[PDB]
């Protein structure tokens, strides 16, 4: 089975190519992070640690291009799938582990057996590594079941309020005619404060949640870093 | 020669034909299982036999020196005598590209020789089956094309509860 | 999170002095020392090479997260039924009067 | 004048950007929008 | 002539070899019975069946690519090690 | 014997036990707000970095509450 | 530089004369190379002998130590001469591109031959050896020249990136011998205020502590093949 | 449901459908016709890359012997928990 | 001066990208790649007509069925395939005969 | 100048797709079959009697 | 659900592959 | 055999568990205002931020007891 | 005797059970973030340290509510 269909985006892809022909400086990032990992001068990483910025800045830029735009009605986030998103999140977090685990150096896994040496080592600290092992995957799965459910719940939401909203503007407006007119006033006052409040929240909500996409992946990252001093 | 291309098909019809895999062919694909493993395991020994021969003296020396992790006294024995075995005599220790070339290349050529004749003997297996198997090998080799439905062409042995298709 | 330093070979202690599930492995309880692995344990962790513990465990985690969960779950064997369809190696045998074509010359 | 553009200043106010001192500064005491 | 039965019921207690014979003789039987109704009106068989064909041929592939285990040591050693007599007496008391 | 039944009205009894979750994340936002005015109390003048960060604390718990919601939709809508 | 239909036909004639002459010069290097490394397995420091290990404090990684594997044989002029050191550096250059084309080549089969044509199209990655005249050579150098101009800003503008975003000069000579030591070469380095800035970089990242980007950068500028 | 049924795609265009069969032997005609010609080596590492582990992947299948049933992959029908035929 | 974004072309800028920028995510994309078309590229005509079908599967027309039957018919036509044959069929031509003549 | 010439021909390009998937192209699998293809099968065999 | 769907993941996923193999580079140039 | 068992007063029991949501947002409001008072004495001065804060929380508690009211009247009805 | 019945509603009731497990995990994040607000206003300068390891345990927090969520889908779907 091979099916045929099409992204969402073609009219921003069309809207990025009339207004980006020309340069433009950048200075708001969701995710600012990924740029500014040492805060304490004369240390260096003689590892890649910039490698994340260019994934992390495409990433940023699709995923709002479908997340943000989907509160428009009728609008569909092509990607919305589990195991989709799975797939996303194994390349990213599988990419960059092999790449720390390519590196040959057993020694970066030593902060793995939890504990010091007073600690039992067969029945506490080796349960600890086995626990933390898990962990690590255990982060991959969260951080793409986050991403899948905060949109998918936010917009099952959306679509019950809407419809609720017509029902009730389209078949009881008439009260506004009739003695109970407050009763249906109150109600619809309420029903765009509601409606305002809802498309606030997820508004701040896919950028939020964004913004922890990019940080748990930046997180596996750091979780490997050594930074050297100059001298 | 090269027999991959000709037995790729009929290894995909057996696999489509498994049901009529008689218990000979299984014990030829198990031995063809059986020497890939040797093959893999020869191949093993052999790349290690060359990295520790090319290996630096400073290396050696660390890698068999002490302390010992178990210290039985066996352990030193033993690592104190290959040390001293690989350091006793000259040994040409090349690094970057030339180690790779040197340790991968006898190991990739021994692996394919020995995985490639593996394959004719196989082969050679098949054409000498007296199954329906063989009989699709031969006519294989012979036309050039594998002869899908081959088995219910020349009605191959089925179970006695399975021949009213026969019936005819 | 800091700068690991391998021990100096004056840094490492004894072996005599690890100590096993039960007790230490000393003389006349030497070679028991390759059976124990708590004292295996013991001795890494003593000896500063904790990777040795840890880099097996993640490894194997990774190659069941990767290969094998996959492979196990799409191809591996279910528990066998209660009444089990055993084969009765009668099929695939050439049929009796049947002329096989020769063999390549 | 004309209604052209002119040096891009991604909408930061280069008063308290982290690269103000690169912005020259006049005599109102507000800091260029470019070099 | 007559169809096996392979519904639900029946097919639970059978073993799967037999099950998938009785799927390709029930599709031979259709794709005869379609032609022989083809050749008394006298239609072209193609024309009518093309969908029986189909079935003897989806057929013939599930049946043909199932070989049932050979009964040998290993395959021995693992069912006597699963089915136990406890296991044995667990199921014999389950209803289900 | 063999039996099976389907009951329709299940689906009602797991959609309100799932409702339950958001007793613990209406409450989970109360204690961050609660503890977001002690703290503007002692601290004035850092009232922006405890207003930002208890906003990000309530998102977080929200994503739990609408972890539960869809479960609820889900198992109410079908 | 870019393939060019004239460089093809030079390289095409000049095909197996070209081959003939890298055998040759590859037999005397290996002479000169038996010399050299006889005098060293025999003359050199333990340490380069043995081969020490020295790796990085961060993730151990091993890398040649510029202190304990590099050793200059004071004593080398007795049996090698300069010229003959120039000779196998050429060579050595020389047998590292035909070295990774005949790796390609084994590697693919018949299959590369297009990718020859693509090849001897070019004059950067052919040897000195497939010019027979002055010109061609002329025309050779000037492809080398292009692939240096092309590799070198990028390697120096990562060195210095790198310094100046993670660290900074301890006192105002180190600054001055940083500063001048990237300036263009339409101006003239003066190397006693440039040196301080070895001892810096020292501090700072060593030759056993290359990055493998700014490695292959250097590789790049250096006419060493890297694929 | 009707809200469930919000989060398709909106522009599927064309279906294809291709049994595993068909494009599986038409892949392999490719790469023999590729991989025959005689300036292509059998212990190039090209050709070994093309074919050894195609041919260990069906040597792993055949030597199977599992003690349980496999349902047909491309069944007719695969919704029902209670029918592997 | 030379940089890959602004002086290589498009295609080469891809290849540089994904081969010396970014090799390791590549190769895991291209795994998945592999994986999913392997093992998650087929659908049964049950599964199509349960979720297959944006407003349901309209079986007043069955359009498998239809699907199914041009594709039979295409193979038989082009393959030269005697449908009538006793494998097909299980019974012998004869047979067929009387069979036809009888019902 | 090569950015402005190759983004306004994709500008162009884009707004003859976006005009013919929003406005032109048909849903597939239509449940009325008056709009949209079907679907079909691809890459069968022919010329292949021994394939049967 | 189709969110929760894996009948036709293969060609739902190959939009995001084009995306990151194909669309990336053009962004990022 | 199969069973297709329709109970009509299972609706009931779902609305009382989601109803049983709202302890969590009257506990959550509650500590809210609490730590208000707590906060108010502490410093005074700031009575009004403090005010504006909690009544933010309030609201947020008061949609997701909303949330929770809404699998009940839907649930109740339907 | 004995009696094989195969309910197919008693799955949803499982499901809205295991969903109450993020009312301890919703409850629990608040707790985190209502104490880091007081830790920055304790101790204002250390907020990074303070941000980073209320990050570790909202991750830990969330992973077990996961685990929640991991059977609650498996019996949905069950
Ligand atoms: C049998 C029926 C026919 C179908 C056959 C199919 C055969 C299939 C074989 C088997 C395949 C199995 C595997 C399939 C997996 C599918 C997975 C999938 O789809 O996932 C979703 C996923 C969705 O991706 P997306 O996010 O939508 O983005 C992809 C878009 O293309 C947009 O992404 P982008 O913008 O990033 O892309 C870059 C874009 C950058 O932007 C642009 O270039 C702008 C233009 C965009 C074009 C592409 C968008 C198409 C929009 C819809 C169609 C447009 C209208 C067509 C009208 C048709 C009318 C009938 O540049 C281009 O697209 C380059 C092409 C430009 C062409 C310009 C042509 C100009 C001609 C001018 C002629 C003038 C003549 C004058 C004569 C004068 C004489 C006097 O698809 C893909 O990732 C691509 C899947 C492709 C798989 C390969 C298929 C094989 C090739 C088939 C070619 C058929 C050609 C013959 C057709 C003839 C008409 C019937
Ligand atoms: C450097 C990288 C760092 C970054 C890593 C990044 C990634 C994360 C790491 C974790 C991995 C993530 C997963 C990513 C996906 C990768 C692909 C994947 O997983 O595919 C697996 C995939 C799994 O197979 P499958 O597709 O599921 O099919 C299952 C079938 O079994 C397939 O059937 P088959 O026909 O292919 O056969 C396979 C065969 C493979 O094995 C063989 O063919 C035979 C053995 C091969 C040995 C290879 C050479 C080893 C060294 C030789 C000796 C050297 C020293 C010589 C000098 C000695 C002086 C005295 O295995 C077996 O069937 C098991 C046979 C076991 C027999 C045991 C008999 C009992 C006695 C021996 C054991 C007990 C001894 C007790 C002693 C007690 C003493 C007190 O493929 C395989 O594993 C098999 C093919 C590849 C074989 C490679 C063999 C070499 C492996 C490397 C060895 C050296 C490095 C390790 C040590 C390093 C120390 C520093
Ligand atoms: C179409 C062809 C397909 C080919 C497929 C095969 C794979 C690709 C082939 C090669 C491709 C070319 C590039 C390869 C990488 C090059 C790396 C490099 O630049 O190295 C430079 C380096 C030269 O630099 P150097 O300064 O001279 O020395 C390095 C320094 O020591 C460096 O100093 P350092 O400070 O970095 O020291 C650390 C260094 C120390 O290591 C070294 O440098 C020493 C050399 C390596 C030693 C490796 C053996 C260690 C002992 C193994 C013991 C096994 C016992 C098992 C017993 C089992 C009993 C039942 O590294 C390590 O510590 C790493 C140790 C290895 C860990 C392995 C972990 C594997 C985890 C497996 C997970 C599970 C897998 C799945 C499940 C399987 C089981 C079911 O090269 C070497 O030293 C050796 C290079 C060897 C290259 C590979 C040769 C390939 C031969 C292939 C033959 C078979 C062909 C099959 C074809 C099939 C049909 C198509
Ligand atoms: C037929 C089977 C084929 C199998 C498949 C092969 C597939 C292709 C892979 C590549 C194979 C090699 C290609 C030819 C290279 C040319 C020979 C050579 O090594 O040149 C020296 C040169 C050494 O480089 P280096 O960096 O200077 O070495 C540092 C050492 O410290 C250097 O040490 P040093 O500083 O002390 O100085 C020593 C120097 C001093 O000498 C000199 O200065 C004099 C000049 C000597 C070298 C002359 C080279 C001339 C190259 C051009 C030849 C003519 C081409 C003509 C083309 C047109 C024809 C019409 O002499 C050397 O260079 C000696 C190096 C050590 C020997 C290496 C050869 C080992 C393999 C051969 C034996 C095989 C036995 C099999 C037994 C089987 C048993 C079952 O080679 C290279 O440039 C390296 C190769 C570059 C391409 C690498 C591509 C990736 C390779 C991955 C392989 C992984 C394992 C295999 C499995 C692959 C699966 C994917
Ligand atoms: C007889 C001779 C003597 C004997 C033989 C001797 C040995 C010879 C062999 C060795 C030679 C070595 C030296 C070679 C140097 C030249 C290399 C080169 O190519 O330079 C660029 C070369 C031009 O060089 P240049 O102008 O001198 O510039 C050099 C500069 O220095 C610029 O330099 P640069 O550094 O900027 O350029 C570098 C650039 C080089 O690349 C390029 O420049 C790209 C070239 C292609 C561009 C194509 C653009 C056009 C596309 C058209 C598309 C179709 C249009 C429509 C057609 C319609 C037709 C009807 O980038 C790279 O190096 C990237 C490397 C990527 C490596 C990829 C590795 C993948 C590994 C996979 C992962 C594995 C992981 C491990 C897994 C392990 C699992 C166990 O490019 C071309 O000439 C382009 C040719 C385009 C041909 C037409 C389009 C393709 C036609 C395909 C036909 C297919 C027919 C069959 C179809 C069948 C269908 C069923
Ligand atoms: C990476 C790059 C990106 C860009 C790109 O390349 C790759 O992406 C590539 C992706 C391409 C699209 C992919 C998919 C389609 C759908 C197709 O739609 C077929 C519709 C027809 C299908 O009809 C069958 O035609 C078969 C022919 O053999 C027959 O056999 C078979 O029997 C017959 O059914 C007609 O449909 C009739 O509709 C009517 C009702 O309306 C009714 O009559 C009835 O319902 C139905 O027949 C129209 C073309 C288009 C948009 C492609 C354009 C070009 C691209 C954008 C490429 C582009 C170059
Ligand atoms: C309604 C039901 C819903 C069920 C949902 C279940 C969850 C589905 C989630 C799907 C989306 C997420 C996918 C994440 C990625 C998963 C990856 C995975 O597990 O795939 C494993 C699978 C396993 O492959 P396989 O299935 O072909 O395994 C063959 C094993 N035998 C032969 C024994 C059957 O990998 C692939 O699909 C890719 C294989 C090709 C690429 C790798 C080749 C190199 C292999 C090296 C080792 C062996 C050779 C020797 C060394 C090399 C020599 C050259």
């Amino acid at each position: 089975m091979f099916l045929f269909f099409f992204c969402d985006l073609f009219w921003l892809r069309l809207l990025l190519c009339m207004y980006y022909c020309v340069w433009s400086r950048l200075c708001f990032i969701v995710y600012f992070n990924c740029l500014m990992l040492i805060f304490d001068f004369l240390l260096f990483c003689l590892f890649d640690l910039y490698l994340f910025v260019g994934l992390c800045l495409f990433l940023l830029l699709w995923f709002m291009l479908f997340n943000l735009y989907s509160l428009i009605l009728y609008y569909c986030i092509t990607y919305l799938n589990l195991y989709l998103l799975f797939c996303i999140v194994f390349l990213l977090y599988i990419a960059f582990l092999f790449l720390f685990c390519f590196l040959c150096d057993f020694f970066l896994f030593n902060n793995l057996l939890v504990g010091d040496s007073f600690m039992d080592v067969f029945f506490i600290r080796f349960l600890l590594c086995f626990l933390e092992c898990f962990s690590l995957l255990c982060r991959c799965l969260s951080t793409f079941l986050r991403l899948f459910c905060n949109l998918l719940s936010s917009h099952f939401l959306l679509l019950m309020f809407f419809d609720f909203f017509y029902f009730i503007f389209v078949f009881f407006f008439y009260g506004v005619f009739c003695y109970w007119f407050i009763l249906f006033i109150f109600v619809f006052c309420f029903c765009l404060l509601f409606y305002v409040f809802l498309y606030l929240l997820d508004l701040f909500a896919a950028i939020l949640q964004l913004f922890i996409f990019c940080n748990m992946i930046l997180q596996l990252i750091m979780d490997f870093l050594l930074f050297l001093l100059f001298v | 020669t090269k027999y991959e291309l000709k037995m790729q098909y009929f290894d995909e019809w057996m696999i489509r034909w498994r049901k009529f895999q008689t218990e000979s062919d299984w014990e030829i694909e198990k031995g063809r299982q059986w020497w890939r493993r040797f093959n893999m395991a020869v191949s093993g020994a052999l790349f290690c036999g060359l990295v520790l021969y090319t290996s630096g003296t400073a290396t050696l020396k660390r890698q068999y020196g002490l302390p010992h992790f178990f210290d039985i006294g066996v352990d030193g024995q033993a690592k104190e005598t290959m040390l001293k075995t690989l350091t006793s005599r000259w040994r040409y220790t090349p690094q970057g590209y030339g180690r790779v070339l040197i340790t991968g290349v006898p190991t990739y050529i021994l692996f394919v020789t020995l995985e490639h004749y593996r394959e004719r003997r196989r082969m050679q297996q098949y054409l000498q089956q007296n199954t329906v198997f063989g009989e699709q090998m031969r006519r294989l080799l012979s036309t050039g094309k594998i002869e899908e439905y081959l088995p219910v062409n020349i009605k191959a042995t089925l179970p006695a509860s399975q021949q009213a298709i026969y019936n005819y | 999170g800091e700068l690991f330093v391998r021990p100096k070979l004056e840094e490492i202690p004894p072996a005599d002095q690890c100590r096993g599930f039960f007790g230490p492995l000393n003389d006349s309880l030497k070679f028991l020392r390759l059976l124990d692995i708590k004292w295996m344990m013991n001795r890494a962790v003593a000896m500063r090479r904790e990777y040795l513990i840890a880099t097996p465990t993640l490894f194997t985690f990774i190659w069941m997260f990767t290969w094998k969960g996959a492979v196990i779950y799409f191809w591996g064997d279910r528990a066998p039924p209660r009444r089990m369809d055993w084969n009765t190696e009668e099929t695939g045998r050439l049929p009796l009067g049947f002329k096989p074509t020769p063999a390549p010359l | 004048v004309g209604n052209g553009p002119t040096f891009s200043t991604g909408g930061e106010c280069m008063n308290t950007c982290d690269i103000q001192n690169a912005f020259p500064m006049n005599d109102r005491g507000v800091r260029s929008s470019s070099p | 002539f007559h169809f096996h039965d392979v519904s639900n019921d029946a097919i639970k207690g059978m073993p799967p070899s037999e099950a998938l014979h009785k799927h390709l003789e029930n599709a031979q039987l259709a794709h005869r019975i379609c032609l022989a109704k083809a050749l008394k009106a006298g239609e072209p068989p193609v024309e009518k069946c093309a969908l029986t064909w189909g079935e003897v041929l989806i057929r013939y592939q599930a049946w043909s690519e199932y070989r049932p285990p050979f009964q040998d040591s290993v395959a021995q050693a693992k069912y006597k090690k699963y089915w136990s007599k406890k296991r044995q007496e667990e199921d014999d008391k389950n209803p289900f | 014997s063999t039996v099976a039944i389907s009951v329709q009205g299940l689906h009602y009894v797991g959609t309100g036990l799932a409702a339950i979750a958001l007793a613990g994340v209406g409450l989970g936002i109360g204690t961050i707000f609660g503890n977001l005015l002690v703290a503007c109390a002692r601290q004035p003048n850092l009232t922006k970095m405890l207003f930002n960060y208890a906003i990000l604390g309530f998102a977080l718990t929200e994503a739990i509450g609408l972890f539960a919601l869809m479960l609820a939709f889900l198992m109410l809508f079908s | 530089m870019q393939g060019s239909w004239s460089v093809l036909k030079k390289n095409c004639s000049n095909f197996f004369p070209g081959l003939l002459a890298f055998a040759q010069q590859t037999q005397e290097a290996y002479g000169i190379w038996l010399r050299i490394y006889n005098r060293q397995q025999k003359y050199g420091p333990t340490d380069f002998v043995e081969q020490s290990e020295t790796f990085s404090p961060d993730y151990h990684k091993r890398f040649h130590s510029q202190d304990k594997n590099m050793w200059v044989d004071k004593e080398l002029c007795t049996e090698v001469s300069q010229k003959e050191v120039a000779r196998l550096m050429t060579y050595k250059l020389d047998m590292w591109r035909m070295a990774h084309c005949a790796g390609a080549l084994l590697a693919t089969g018949g299959y590369a031959i297009p990718f020859g044509l693509f090849w001897l199209a070019n004059d950067t990655w052919v040897p000195s050896s497939f010019n027979l005249t002055g010109e061609e050579l002329r025309a050779w150098r000037e492809a080398q020249d292009l692939y240096r101009y092309r590799s070198a800003p990028s390697y120096l503008t990562d060195t210095k990136w790198h310094f100046d975003f993670h660290a900074y000069p301890w006192n105002e000579t180190q600054e001055r011998a940083w500063d001048d030591l990237f300036e263009k070469n339409d101006v003239r380095r003066d190397p006693k205020v440039v040196r301080p800035a070895a001892e810096m970089y020292d501090g700072f990242i060593k030759f056993e502590l290359i990055r493998r980007k700014s490695l292959r950068h250097l590789c790049r500028s250096m006419n060493i093949p890297t694929f | 449901s009707n809200p469930a049924d919000h989060f398709r795609p909106n522009l599927k265009a064309l279906t294809l459908y291709a049994e595993r069969q068909h494009y599986v032997d038409r892949w392999l005609h490719v790469k023999e016709r590729w991989l025959a010609p005689w300036y292509l080596p059998w212990w190039s590492p090209l050709f070994q890359l093309g074919t050894w582990y195609s041919q260990r992947s069906r040597n792993l299948f055949l030597v199977e012997n599992h003690l349980s049933y496999r349902p047909y992959k491309f069944r007719r029908n695969d919704e029902d928990r209670n029918n592997p035929y | 001066v030379y940089t890959r974004w602004k002086c290589d072309r498009l295609p080469v800028f891809q290849l540089k990208l994904f081969t010396q920028e970014y090799p390791m995510h590549a190769a895991v994309g291209i795994f998945t790649i592999i994986f999913l078309w392997k093992h998650m590229s087929h659908c049964s005509e049950e599964t199509e007509r349960k979720y297959g079908w944006w407003a349901g599967y309209p079986y007043w027309r069955d359009p498998i069925a239809r699907r199914n039957e041009t594709k039979y018919k295409q193979m038989i036509i082009n393959n030269d395939v005697d449908i009538t044959h006793p494998k097909w069929t299980g019974c012998s031509v004869e047979q067929l005969e009387e069979l036809s003549r009888v019902v | 100048e090569i950015q402005s010439r190759k983004k306004y021909f994709q500008t162009l390009g884009y707004l003859v797709a976006f005009i013919y998937l929003y406005f032109l192209m048909p849903k597939e699998k239509s449940f009325s079959g008056l709009s949209g293809p079907d679907g079909h099968w691809i890459m069968l065999p022919k010329g292949r009697p021994e394939l049967f | 659900l189709e969110p929760m769907s894996t009948w036709y993941l293969a060609s739902w996923a190959m939009v995001w592959y084009y995306a990151f193999f194909f669309w990336m580079p053009m962004v990022w140039t």
